[PDB]
Protein backbone atom coordinates (compact mmCIF):
# COMPACT_ATOMS: atom_id res chain seq x y z
CA UNK A 1 0.00 0.00 0.00
CA UNK A 2 1.79 2.76 -1.29
CA UNK A 3 0.08 4.66 -3.21
CA UNK A 4 -2.83 2.36 -3.51
CA UNK A 5 -5.51 5.04 -2.37
CA UNK A 6 -4.28 7.30 -4.37
CA UNK A 7 -4.11 5.34 -7.65
CA UNK A 8 -7.50 3.77 -6.96
CA UNK A 9 -9.60 7.06 -6.81
CA UNK A 10 -7.61 8.53 -10.35
CA UNK A 11 -8.70 5.28 -11.40
CA UNK A 12 -11.93 5.87 -10.73
CA UNK A 13 -11.57 9.54 -12.25
CA UNK A 14 -10.21 8.40 -15.19
CA UNK A 15 -12.96 5.33 -15.92
CA UNK A 16 -15.49 7.91 -16.63
CA UNK A 17 -13.10 10.11 -18.86
CA UNK A 18 -12.07 6.59 -21.30
CA UNK A 19 -15.72 5.56 -21.34
CA UNK A 20 -17.25 4.32 -24.62
CA UNK A 21 -20.96 5.78 -25.39
CA UNK A 22 -23.07 3.19 -24.08
CA UNK A 23 -25.86 3.78 -27.47
CA UNK A 24 -23.02 3.68 -30.39
CA UNK A 25 -24.28 0.54 -32.31
CA UNK A 26 -27.63 1.48 -32.39
CA UNK A 27 -26.00 4.85 -34.21
CA UNK A 28 -23.16 2.34 -36.57
CA UNK A 29 -25.65 1.76 -39.74
CA UNK A 30 -23.26 -1.16 -40.79
CA UNK A 31 -22.33 -2.79 -37.62
CA UNK A 32 -23.93 -4.56 -34.91
CA UNK A 33 -23.10 -6.11 -31.13
CA UNK A 34 -22.77 -9.68 -33.12
CA UNK A 35 -20.40 -8.10 -35.30
CA UNK A 36 -18.11 -6.72 -32.34
CA UNK A 37 -18.71 -9.73 -30.77
CA UNK A 38 -17.00 -11.80 -33.42
CA UNK A 39 -14.20 -9.37 -33.47
CA UNK A 40 -12.88 -9.14 -29.41
CA UNK A 41 -13.49 -13.15 -29.80
CA UNK A 42 -11.29 -13.29 -32.38
CA UNK A 43 -8.61 -10.39 -30.53
CA UNK A 44 -8.61 -12.87 -27.92
CA UNK A 45 -7.34 -15.29 -30.22
CA UNK A 46 -4.34 -13.45 -31.53
CA UNK A 47 -4.24 -12.51 -27.27
CA UNK A 48 -2.98 -16.26 -27.07
CA UNK A 49 -1.70 -17.11 -30.18
CA UNK A 50 1.46 -14.32 -29.41
CA UNK A 51 1.39 -15.08 -25.74
CA UNK A 52 -0.04 -11.17 -25.17
CA UNK A 53 -1.23 -9.74 -21.64
CA UNK A 54 -4.58 -10.06 -20.75
CA UNK A 55 -4.27 -5.90 -20.28
CA UNK A 56 -3.15 -5.53 -23.63
CA UNK A 57 -6.41 -7.32 -24.86
CA UNK A 58 -8.07 -4.57 -22.23
CA UNK A 59 -6.92 -1.72 -23.57
CA UNK A 60 -7.32 -2.96 -26.98
CA UNK A 61 -11.53 -3.59 -26.09
CA UNK A 62 -11.72 -0.18 -24.82
CA UNK A 63 -9.93 1.49 -28.08
CA UNK A 64 -12.47 0.30 -29.77
CA UNK A 65 -15.65 0.92 -28.20
CA UNK A 66 -14.28 4.16 -28.13
CA UNK A 67 -13.17 4.95 -31.59
CA UNK A 68 -16.73 3.66 -32.81
CA UNK A 69 -18.48 5.86 -30.43
CA UNK A 70 -16.75 8.92 -33.22
CA UNK A 71 -16.51 6.97 -36.59
CA UNK A 72 -19.11 5.17 -38.72
CA UNK A 73 -17.41 2.58 -39.92
CA UNK A 74 -17.80 -0.19 -42.62
CA UNK A 75 -18.18 -3.57 -41.88
CA UNK A 76 -15.52 -4.93 -43.96
CA UNK A 77 -13.23 -1.76 -42.37
CA UNK A 78 -13.81 -3.20 -38.41
CA UNK A 79 -11.27 -5.74 -38.84
CA UNK A 80 -8.81 -2.92 -39.58
CA UNK A 81 -9.77 -1.26 -36.77
CA UNK A 82 -9.75 -3.99 -34.32
CA UNK A 83 -6.05 -4.99 -35.58
CA UNK A 84 -4.47 -0.99 -35.31
CA UNK A 85 -6.28 -0.98 -31.69
CA UNK A 86 -4.43 -4.32 -31.12
CA UNK A 87 -0.95 -3.06 -32.07
CA UNK A 88 -1.52 0.66 -30.31
CA UNK A 89 -2.37 -1.84 -27.37
CA UNK A 90 0.60 -3.70 -27.57
CA UNK A 91 2.74 -0.42 -28.17
CA UNK A 92 1.29 0.91 -24.79
CA UNK A 93 1.67 -2.11 -23.08
CA UNK A 94 4.06 -5.13 -23.88
CA UNK A 95 7.95 -4.90 -23.27
CA UNK A 96 8.05 -7.10 -26.89
CA UNK A 97 4.86 -6.12 -28.78
CA UNK A 98 4.64 -8.11 -32.12
CA UNK A 99 6.08 -6.21 -35.06
CA UNK A 100 3.77 -4.43 -37.19
CA UNK A 101 3.93 -7.35 -40.32
CA UNK A 102 2.33 -9.98 -37.30
CA UNK A 103 -0.56 -7.73 -37.47
CA UNK A 104 -0.56 -8.02 -40.94
CA UNK A 105 0.10 -11.24 -40.93
CA UNK A 106 -3.69 -12.62 -38.65
CA UNK A 107 -5.82 -10.46 -40.79
CA UNK A 108 -4.87 -12.55 -43.10
CA UNK A 109 -4.09 -10.35 -46.01
CA UNK A 110 -7.56 -8.76 -45.67
CA UNK A 111 -5.62 -5.25 -46.04
CA UNK A 112 -2.20 -3.95 -46.36
CA UNK A 113 1.06 -3.17 -44.23
CA UNK A 114 0.21 0.54 -45.11
CA UNK A 115 -3.50 0.23 -44.18
CA UNK A 116 -2.62 -0.91 -41.38
CA UNK A 117 -0.47 1.64 -40.54
CA UNK A 118 -2.73 4.75 -41.84
CA UNK A 119 -5.32 3.17 -39.38
CA UNK A 120 -2.97 2.73 -36.21
CA UNK A 121 -2.49 7.25 -36.56
CA UNK A 122 -6.54 7.87 -37.55
CA UNK A 123 -7.00 5.97 -34.06
CA UNK A 124 -4.75 7.96 -31.95
CA UNK A 125 -6.16 11.10 -33.39
CA UNK A 126 -9.71 9.77 -32.53
CA UNK A 127 -8.38 9.06 -29.26
CA UNK A 128 -6.49 12.45 -29.24
CA UNK A 129 -3.55 10.06 -28.07
CA UNK A 130 -5.16 9.00 -24.60
CA UNK A 131 -4.50 5.84 -24.04
CA UNK A 132 -3.96 4.77 -20.28
CA UNK A 133 -7.34 3.32 -19.63
CA UNK A 134 -8.25 1.71 -16.55
CA UNK A 135 -9.49 -1.77 -17.40
CA UNK A 136 -11.63 -4.55 -15.69
CA UNK A 137 -8.30 -6.32 -15.39
CA UNK A 138 -6.83 -2.61 -12.95
CA UNK A 139 -9.44 -2.98 -10.69
CA UNK A 140 -9.40 -6.96 -10.11
CA UNK A 141 -5.70 -6.28 -9.16
CA UNK A 142 -6.20 -4.07 -6.74
CA UNK A 143 -9.18 -5.81 -5.32
CA UNK A 144 -7.04 -9.41 -5.00
CA UNK A 145 -5.12 -7.21 -2.44
CA UNK A 146 -8.36 -7.45 -0.09
CA UNK A 147 -8.00 -11.55 0.11
CA UNK A 148 -7.05 -13.45 3.12
CA UNK A 149 -5.33 -15.41 1.63
CA UNK A 150 -4.70 -15.16 -2.08
CA UNK A 151 -7.00 -17.61 -4.18
CA UNK A 152 -5.63 -18.37 -7.37
CA UNK A 153 -8.97 -20.16 -8.63
CA UNK A 154 -10.48 -17.17 -7.22
CA UNK A 155 -8.50 -14.75 -9.00
CA UNK A 156 -7.98 -17.09 -12.36
CA UNK A 157 -12.56 -17.07 -12.67
CA UNK A 158 -12.72 -13.37 -11.77
CA UNK A 159 -10.44 -12.58 -14.87
CA UNK A 160 -12.84 -14.99 -16.83
CA UNK A 161 -15.56 -13.59 -16.09
CA UNK A 162 -14.23 -10.06 -16.56
CA UNK A 163 -13.09 -11.39 -19.84
CA UNK A 164 -16.21 -12.58 -20.67
CA UNK A 165 -17.99 -8.89 -20.68
CA UNK A 166 -15.46 -7.83 -23.05
CA UNK A 167 -17.56 -10.00 -25.71
CA UNK A 168 -21.13 -8.62 -25.60
CA UNK A 169 -21.75 -4.47 -25.61
CA UNK A 170 -25.15 -5.56 -24.98
CA UNK A 171 -24.95 -5.17 -21.55
CA UNK A 172 -21.59 -4.65 -20.59
CA UNK A 173 -21.50 -0.90 -22.36
CA UNK A 174 -23.64 0.38 -19.47
CA UNK A 175 -20.74 -0.31 -16.54
CA UNK A 176 -17.82 1.09 -15.42
CA UNK A 177 -14.97 -1.32 -15.33
CA UNK A 178 -14.57 -1.00 -11.16
CA UNK A 179 -18.29 -2.43 -11.39
CA UNK A 180 -17.80 -5.27 -13.50
CA UNK A 181 -14.57 -5.87 -11.69
CA UNK A 182 -16.84 -5.83 -8.57
CA UNK A 183 -19.57 -8.03 -10.13
CA UNK A 184 -16.63 -10.54 -11.35
CA UNK A 185 -14.80 -10.59 -8.11
CA UNK A 186 -18.11 -11.22 -5.72
CA UNK A 187 -19.02 -13.80 -8.19
CA UNK A 188 -15.79 -15.56 -8.71
CA UNK A 189 -15.16 -15.76 -4.72
CA UNK A 190 -19.15 -17.00 -3.96
CA UNK A 191 -18.51 -19.33 -6.91
CA UNK A 192 -15.36 -21.01 -5.48
CA UNK A 193 -15.67 -20.31 -1.42
CA UNK A 194 -19.27 -19.50 -1.24
CA UNK A 195 -17.66 -16.13 0.28
CA UNK A 196 -19.24 -12.55 -0.61
CA UNK A 197 -17.87 -9.08 -1.22
CA UNK A 198 -15.45 -8.29 1.84
CA UNK A 199 -16.09 -5.50 3.94
CA UNK A 200 -12.49 -3.93 3.15
CA UNK A 201 -13.56 -3.61 -0.22
CA UNK A 202 -17.06 -2.09 0.88
CA UNK A 203 -14.87 0.30 2.21
CA UNK A 204 -11.99 0.62 -0.55
CA UNK A 205 -15.03 1.37 -3.52
CA UNK A 206 -17.98 2.36 -1.40
CA UNK A 207 -19.89 -0.11 -3.57
CA UNK A 208 -22.18 -2.16 -1.87
CA UNK A 209 -23.40 -5.75 -2.72
CA UNK A 210 -26.91 -4.31 -3.62
CA UNK A 211 -25.09 -1.60 -6.10
CA UNK A 212 -22.91 -4.17 -7.61
CA UNK A 213 -26.42 -6.17 -7.84
CA UNK A 214 -28.02 -5.48 -11.42
CA UNK A 215 -24.56 -6.37 -13.23
CA UNK A 216 -24.36 -9.09 -10.88
CA UNK A 217 -27.52 -10.49 -12.16
CA UNK A 218 -26.26 -10.17 -15.93
CA UNK A 219 -23.07 -11.44 -15.12
CA UNK A 220 -24.06 -14.54 -13.46
CA UNK A 221 -26.30 -14.75 -16.62
CA UNK A 222 -23.53 -14.75 -19.17
CA UNK A 223 -21.83 -17.21 -16.50
CA UNK A 224 -24.85 -19.56 -17.48
CA UNK A 225 -25.30 -19.25 -20.86
CA UNK A 226 -21.01 -19.30 -21.31
CA UNK A 227 -21.37 -23.15 -23.18
CA UNK A 228 -23.88 -22.25 -25.80
CA UNK A 229 -22.19 -18.22 -26.95
CA UNK A 230 -21.65 -18.15 -30.36
CA UNK A 231 -17.87 -17.01 -28.81
CA UNK A 232 -15.88 -19.41 -27.24
CA UNK A 233 -12.14 -18.69 -27.50
CA UNK A 234 -12.43 -16.96 -23.44
CA UNK A 235 -13.41 -20.74 -22.48
CA UNK A 236 -11.35 -22.74 -23.88
CA UNK A 237 -8.21 -20.01 -22.83
CA UNK A 238 -9.49 -20.54 -19.21
CA UNK A 239 -9.56 -24.21 -19.43
CA UNK A 240 -5.69 -24.57 -20.00
CA UNK A 241 -3.96 -25.41 -16.44
CA UNK A 242 -2.31 -21.60 -17.14
CA UNK A 243 -5.72 -20.42 -15.69
CA UNK A 244 -6.42 -23.32 -13.33
CA UNK A 245 -9.14 -25.06 -15.92
CA UNK A 246 -11.59 -22.07 -13.98
CA UNK A 247 -13.63 -22.16 -17.22
CA UNK A 248 -15.11 -26.06 -16.55
CA UNK A 249 -16.23 -24.83 -12.98
CA UNK A 250 -19.79 -24.94 -13.02
CA UNK A 251 -21.88 -21.84 -12.22
CA UNK A 252 -24.19 -21.57 -9.23
CA UNK A 253 -27.74 -22.05 -9.61
CA UNK A 254 -28.80 -18.83 -7.16
CA UNK A 255 -26.64 -16.04 -5.74
CA UNK A 256 -29.14 -15.27 -3.04
CA UNK A 257 -29.35 -11.13 -3.24
CA UNK B 1 3.85 24.51 -38.19
CA UNK B 2 3.65 27.50 -40.11
CA UNK B 3 2.72 29.58 -36.52
CA UNK B 4 6.29 28.61 -35.25
CA UNK B 5 10.12 29.83 -36.21
CA UNK B 6 13.03 27.64 -35.37
CA UNK B 7 15.59 29.53 -33.32
CA UNK B 8 18.45 27.03 -32.97
CA UNK B 9 18.71 22.99 -32.30
CA UNK B 10 18.82 22.22 -28.32
CA UNK B 11 19.17 18.39 -28.82
CA UNK B 12 19.02 15.08 -30.44
CA UNK B 13 17.22 12.01 -29.72
CA UNK B 14 16.84 8.01 -31.33
CA UNK B 15 13.86 9.41 -32.90
CA UNK B 16 14.26 12.70 -34.16
CA UNK B 17 15.90 16.38 -33.52
CA UNK B 18 14.69 19.08 -30.77
CA UNK B 19 14.11 22.46 -31.45
CA UNK B 20 14.11 26.13 -29.66
CA UNK B 21 11.46 27.48 -31.34
CA UNK B 22 8.77 30.77 -31.13
CA UNK B 23 5.54 31.44 -31.94
CA UNK B 24 5.17 33.86 -34.11
CA UNK B 25 1.86 35.12 -33.53
CA UNK B 26 2.05 35.09 -29.52
CA UNK B 27 5.56 35.25 -28.98
CA UNK B 28 5.67 31.84 -26.20
CA UNK B 29 9.07 29.93 -27.04
CA UNK B 30 9.10 26.68 -26.61
CA UNK B 31 11.03 23.14 -27.56
CA UNK B 32 9.65 21.06 -30.46
CA UNK B 33 10.18 17.82 -30.52
CA UNK B 34 10.38 16.34 -34.12
CA UNK B 35 9.37 12.24 -33.98
CA UNK B 36 9.60 10.75 -37.48
CA UNK B 37 7.08 8.12 -38.22
CA UNK B 38 8.05 4.90 -39.96
CA UNK B 39 5.74 5.40 -41.89
CA UNK B 40 6.11 1.89 -44.17
CA UNK B 41 7.54 -0.23 -41.78
CA UNK B 42 6.54 0.42 -37.80
CA UNK B 43 4.27 3.60 -37.85
CA UNK B 44 4.47 5.65 -34.39
CA UNK B 45 7.55 4.64 -32.04
CA UNK B 46 5.84 2.85 -28.75
CA UNK B 47 8.00 5.38 -26.92
CA UNK B 48 6.13 8.40 -28.21
CA UNK B 49 2.94 6.60 -27.69
CA UNK B 50 3.75 6.37 -24.10
CA UNK B 51 5.39 9.88 -23.62
CA UNK B 52 2.41 11.61 -25.00
CA UNK B 53 -0.29 9.15 -23.47
CA UNK B 54 1.59 9.70 -19.93
CA UNK B 55 2.62 13.48 -20.32
CA UNK B 56 -1.07 14.30 -21.06
CA UNK B 57 -2.43 13.25 -17.85
CA UNK B 58 0.49 14.92 -15.97
CA UNK B 59 -0.47 18.26 -14.98
CA UNK B 60 2.03 19.53 -12.28
CA UNK B 61 4.61 22.69 -11.76
CA UNK B 62 6.87 20.33 -11.75
CA UNK B 63 6.41 18.29 -14.84
CA UNK B 64 7.36 19.60 -18.00
CA UNK B 65 4.40 21.18 -19.95
CA UNK B 66 3.08 19.18 -23.06
CA UNK B 67 1.47 22.09 -24.73
CA UNK B 68 0.30 20.52 -28.00
CA UNK B 69 0.94 17.65 -30.16
CA UNK B 70 1.16 18.68 -33.99
CA UNK B 71 0.67 15.96 -36.61
CA UNK B 72 1.23 15.44 -40.29
CA UNK B 73 1.08 12.28 -42.36
CA UNK B 74 5.05 12.09 -42.06
CA UNK B 75 6.33 13.69 -38.64
CA UNK B 76 4.77 14.29 -35.07
CA UNK B 77 5.70 17.29 -33.12
CA UNK B 78 5.27 17.51 -29.27
CA UNK B 79 5.28 21.09 -28.22
CA UNK B 80 6.96 21.55 -25.18
CA UNK B 81 7.29 24.38 -22.56
CA UNK B 82 10.58 26.12 -22.67
CA UNK B 83 13.02 25.16 -20.16
CA UNK B 84 16.45 27.20 -19.94
CA UNK B 85 18.26 24.29 -19.58
CA UNK B 86 18.60 20.45 -17.70
CA UNK B 87 20.47 19.81 -14.21
CA UNK B 88 23.47 18.15 -16.14
CA UNK B 89 24.22 21.49 -17.90
CA UNK B 90 23.52 23.64 -14.49
CA UNK B 91 25.68 21.28 -12.70
CA UNK B 92 28.61 21.74 -14.63
CA UNK B 93 28.30 25.37 -15.13
CA UNK B 94 28.52 25.38 -11.50
CA UNK B 95 32.02 23.86 -11.05
CA UNK B 96 33.86 27.55 -9.68
CA UNK B 97 30.95 28.75 -7.76
CA UNK B 98 29.32 26.28 -6.48
CA UNK B 99 25.59 25.59 -6.07
CA UNK B 100 23.91 27.07 -2.46
CA UNK B 101 22.26 24.93 -0.18
CA UNK B 102 19.22 26.27 -0.27
CA UNK B 103 18.74 25.94 -3.70
CA UNK B 104 19.21 22.92 -3.78
CA UNK B 105 16.93 21.80 -1.12
CA UNK B 106 14.32 24.17 -3.16
CA UNK B 107 15.24 21.71 -6.48
CA UNK B 108 14.62 18.16 -4.49
CA UNK B 109 11.24 19.83 -2.58
CA UNK B 110 9.85 20.30 -6.19
CA UNK B 111 11.64 17.04 -7.74
CA UNK B 112 9.79 15.46 -5.18
CA UNK B 113 6.62 17.37 -6.06
CA UNK B 114 6.54 16.51 -9.16
CA UNK B 115 7.73 12.40 -8.14
CA UNK B 116 4.85 12.00 -5.84
CA UNK B 117 2.15 13.50 -8.52
CA UNK B 118 3.57 11.32 -11.01
CA UNK B 119 3.19 7.96 -8.79
CA UNK B 120 -0.05 9.09 -7.77
CA UNK B 121 -1.69 8.92 -10.62
CA UNK B 122 0.14 5.17 -11.41
CA UNK B 123 3.06 6.75 -13.57
CA UNK B 124 7.22 5.38 -13.24
CA UNK B 125 9.10 7.45 -14.90
CA UNK B 126 12.24 4.96 -14.86
CA UNK B 127 15.01 7.52 -16.13
CA UNK B 128 15.64 10.24 -13.59
CA UNK B 129 19.02 11.41 -14.41
CA UNK B 130 20.11 14.93 -14.21
CA UNK B 131 19.98 15.17 -17.94
CA UNK B 132 16.46 14.43 -17.84
CA UNK B 133 15.19 17.41 -15.10
CA UNK B 134 14.65 20.62 -16.27
CA UNK B 135 15.16 24.08 -14.58
CA UNK B 136 13.85 27.78 -15.24
CA UNK B 137 15.47 31.83 -15.06
CA UNK B 138 13.32 31.76 -11.54
CA UNK B 139 13.84 28.28 -9.77
CA UNK B 140 11.85 26.10 -10.99
CA UNK B 141 12.82 22.76 -11.63
CA UNK B 142 10.56 20.04 -13.53
CA UNK B 143 10.97 16.27 -14.65
CA UNK B 144 11.24 15.82 -18.11
CA UNK B 145 11.80 13.35 -20.82
CA UNK B 146 9.11 10.67 -20.27
CA UNK B 147 10.42 8.41 -23.17
CA UNK B 148 10.86 5.40 -20.39
CA UNK B 149 7.76 5.81 -18.67
CA UNK B 150 5.11 3.42 -17.69
CA UNK B 151 1.69 2.89 -16.20
CA UNK B 152 1.93 0.71 -13.85
CA UNK B 153 -0.57 -1.32 -12.00
CA UNK B 154 -1.28 -2.50 -8.00
CA UNK B 155 0.08 -4.86 -7.32
CA UNK B 156 2.89 -4.18 -10.12
CA UNK B 157 3.72 -6.86 -12.60
CA UNK B 158 7.35 -8.06 -14.56
CA UNK B 159 8.13 -4.99 -16.55
CA UNK B 160 11.19 -4.10 -18.56
CA UNK B 161 14.49 -5.16 -17.28
CA UNK B 162 16.75 -2.94 -19.38
CA UNK B 163 15.62 0.43 -17.95
CA UNK B 164 17.41 3.07 -15.58
CA UNK B 165 20.58 4.45 -16.76
CA UNK B 166 23.39 2.70 -14.67
CA UNK B 167 24.65 5.59 -12.33
CA UNK B 168 20.74 6.28 -11.04
CA UNK B 169 19.91 2.23 -12.00
CA UNK B 170 18.74 0.37 -7.85
CA UNK B 171 19.90 -2.38 -6.35
CA UNK B 172 16.99 -4.47 -6.77
CA UNK B 173 17.11 -3.85 -10.96
CA UNK B 174 21.15 -4.95 -10.60
CA UNK B 175 20.46 -7.96 -8.77
CA UNK B 176 17.39 -8.90 -11.29
CA UNK B 177 14.27 -7.99 -9.41
CA UNK B 178 11.44 -9.61 -11.08
CA UNK B 179 9.25 -6.88 -9.61
CA UNK B 180 10.01 -2.89 -9.41
CA UNK B 181 7.98 0.11 -8.61
CA UNK B 182 8.11 3.40 -7.22
CA UNK B 183 11.14 2.79 -4.82
CA UNK B 184 13.34 2.68 -8.30
CA UNK B 185 12.90 6.46 -8.86
CA UNK B 186 13.41 7.21 -5.27
CA UNK B 187 16.73 5.61 -5.68
CA UNK B 188 17.39 8.12 -8.46
CA UNK B 189 16.58 10.97 -6.90
CA UNK B 190 18.81 9.78 -3.72
CA UNK B 191 21.84 9.68 -6.41
CA UNK B 192 21.05 13.19 -8.00
CA UNK B 193 20.79 14.35 -3.85
CA UNK B 194 24.05 13.82 -3.43
CA UNK B 195 25.35 14.43 -6.65
CA UNK B 196 23.68 18.32 -6.56
CA UNK B 197 25.48 18.39 -3.06
CA UNK B 198 28.65 16.75 -4.50
CA UNK B 199 28.49 17.78 -7.75
CA UNK B 200 30.14 14.58 -8.54
CA UNK B 201 28.18 11.52 -9.41
CA UNK B 202 27.27 9.20 -6.25
CA UNK B 203 27.78 6.02 -7.72
CA UNK B 204 29.60 5.89 -11.56
CA UNK B 205 30.27 2.34 -12.09
CA UNK B 206 31.63 0.82 -15.28
CA UNK B 207 29.39 -2.35 -15.19
CA UNK B 208 26.31 -3.93 -13.31
CA UNK B 209 28.91 -5.65 -11.02
CA UNK B 210 31.22 -2.67 -10.70
CA UNK B 211 27.34 -0.89 -9.79
CA UNK B 212 27.04 -2.92 -7.34
CA UNK B 213 30.63 -2.48 -6.03
CA UNK B 214 30.50 1.09 -5.46
CA UNK B 215 27.20 0.67 -4.36
CA UNK B 216 27.81 -1.86 -1.19
CA UNK B 217 31.67 0.21 -0.60
CA UNK B 218 29.37 3.16 0.39
CA UNK B 219 26.02 1.68 1.91
CA UNK B 220 27.71 -1.23 3.55
CA UNK B 221 27.51 -4.45 2.14
CA UNK B 222 23.55 -5.69 2.49
CA UNK B 223 22.68 -8.55 4.65
CA UNK B 224 19.20 -10.45 5.09
CA UNK B 225 19.18 -8.19 8.69
CA UNK B 226 19.14 -4.94 6.31
CA UNK B 227 17.36 -6.27 3.54
CA UNK B 228 15.21 -9.59 3.78
CA UNK B 229 15.22 -11.56 0.67
CA UNK B 230 18.70 -10.06 -0.69
CA UNK B 231 20.72 -13.62 -0.63
CA UNK B 232 17.89 -15.19 -2.67
CA UNK B 233 17.83 -12.57 -5.26
CA UNK B 234 18.51 -14.03 -8.95
CA UNK B 235 21.64 -12.30 -9.30
CA UNK B 236 23.04 -12.33 -5.90
CA UNK B 237 26.24 -13.85 -4.85
CA UNK B 238 27.24 -15.01 -1.26
CA UNK B 239 30.74 -14.37 -2.48
CA UNK B 240 30.33 -10.50 -2.73
CA UNK B 241 32.97 -8.57 -0.53
CA UNK B 242 31.62 -7.37 2.94
CA UNK B 243 32.25 -3.63 3.49
CA UNK B 244 31.45 -1.57 6.00
CA UNK B 245 28.83 1.27 5.43
CA UNK B 246 30.73 4.82 5.49
CA UNK B 247 29.65 7.74 7.26
CA UNK B 248 27.54 10.01 5.81
CA UNK B 249 29.72 12.82 7.35
CA UNK B 250 32.33 11.53 4.45
CA UNK B 251 30.02 10.63 1.79
CA UNK B 252 28.08 14.23 1.99
CA UNK B 253 30.28 16.17 4.31
CA UNK B 254 28.46 19.68 3.15
CA UNK B 255 25.34 17.91 4.61
CA UNK B 256 23.68 18.71 7.88
CA UNK B 257 22.05 16.20 9.73
CA UNK B 258 18.45 16.76 8.66
CA UNK B 259 19.93 15.82 4.91
CA UNK B 260 21.61 12.88 5.59
CA UNK B 261 18.71 11.52 7.48
CA UNK B 262 16.71 12.02 3.95
CA UNK B 263 19.56 10.99 1.77
CA UNK B 264 19.49 7.75 3.98
CA UNK B 265 16.15 7.23 3.86
CA UNK B 266 15.90 7.40 -0.08
CA UNK B 267 18.96 5.24 -0.72
CA UNK B 268 17.70 2.45 1.90
CA UNK B 269 18.67 -1.20 0.36
CA UNK B 270 14.94 -2.49 0.75
CA UNK B 271 12.31 -1.09 -1.87
CA UNK B 272 9.70 -1.43 0.71
CA UNK B 273 11.30 0.69 2.87
CA UNK B 274 12.87 3.25 1.52
CA UNK B 275 10.48 6.31 1.84
CA UNK B 276 8.05 7.12 -0.54
CA UNK B 277 7.91 10.63 -2.47
CA UNK B 278 4.66 11.43 -0.28
CA UNK B 279 6.29 10.40 3.39
CA UNK B 280 9.81 12.71 1.81
CA UNK B 281 7.48 15.73 1.61
CA UNK B 282 6.89 15.73 5.48
CA UNK B 283 10.76 15.43 6.41
CA UNK B 284 12.40 18.24 9.05
CA UNK B 285 14.79 18.96 6.17
CA UNK B 286 12.22 20.41 4.17
CA UNK B 287 11.12 22.65 7.19
CA UNK B 288 13.04 25.91 6.07
CA UNK B 289 12.38 25.23 2.47
CA UNK B 290 12.49 28.60 0.12
CA UNK B 291 12.81 29.22 -3.64
CA UNK B 292 15.74 30.78 -4.86
CA UNK B 293 16.34 32.38 -7.95
CA UNK B 294 19.76 30.24 -9.27
CA UNK B 295 22.62 32.62 -10.62
CA UNK B 296 22.11 32.26 -14.54
N1 LIG C 1 10.96 21.40 -22.98
C1 LIG C 1 12.30 21.57 -23.10
N2 LIG C 1 12.89 22.74 -22.75
C2 LIG C 1 14.21 22.92 -22.86
N3 LIG C 1 15.06 21.99 -23.33
C3 LIG C 1 14.62 20.76 -23.73
C4 LIG C 1 13.16 20.49 -23.64
N4 LIG C 1 12.98 19.23 -24.09
C5 LIG C 1 14.20 18.75 -24.44
N5 LIG C 1 15.19 19.65 -24.23
C6 LIG C 1 16.65 19.43 -24.51
O1 LIG C 1 16.88 18.15 -25.11
C7 LIG C 1 17.58 17.26 -24.23
C8 LIG C 1 16.78 15.98 -23.95
O2 LIG C 1 15.42 16.05 -24.41
P1 LIG C 1 14.43 14.78 -24.21
O3 LIG C 1 15.18 13.95 -23.20
O4 LIG C 1 13.02 15.25 -23.93
O5 LIG C 1 14.42 14.07 -25.68
P2 LIG C 1 15.16 12.69 -26.13
O6 LIG C 1 16.55 12.63 -25.53
O7 LIG C 1 15.07 12.62 -27.64
O8 LIG C 1 14.29 11.47 -25.46
P3 LIG C 1 12.98 10.67 -26.01
O9 LIG C 1 12.85 11.00 -27.49
O10 LIG C 1 13.29 9.22 -25.74
O11 LIG C 1 11.83 11.16 -25.16
C9 LIG C 1 17.87 18.01 -22.93
O12 LIG C 1 19.25 17.88 -22.52
C10 LIG C 1 17.47 19.45 -23.21
O13 LIG C 1 18.64 20.29 -23.32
Amino acid sequence: PDYHEDIHTYLREMEVKCKPKVGYMKKQPDITNSMRAILVDWLVEVGEEYKLQNETLHLAVNYIDRFLSSMSVLRGKLQLVGTAAMLLASKFEEIYPPEVAEFVYITDDTYTKKQVLRMEHLVLKVLTFDLAAPTVNQFLTQYFLHQQPANCKVESLAMFLGELSLIDADPYLKYLPSVIAGAAFHLALYTVTGQSWPESLIRKTGYTLESLKPCLMDLHQTYLKAPQHAQQSIREKYKNSKYHGVSLLNPPETLNL
Amino acid sequence: MENFQKVEKIGEGTYGVVYKARNKLTGEVVALKKIRLDTETEGVPSTAIREISLLKELNHPNIVKLLDVIHTENKLYLVFEFLHQDLKKFMDASALTGIPLPLIKSYLFQLLQGLAFCHSHRVLHRDLKPQNLLINTEGAIKLADFGLARAFGVPVRTYTHEVVTLWYRAPEILLGCKYYSTAVDIWSLGCIFAEMVTRRALFPGDSEIDQLFRIFRTLGTPDEVVWPGVTSMPDYKPSFPKWARQDFSKVVPPLDEDGRSLLSQMLHYDPNKRISAKAALAHPFFQDVTKPVPHL
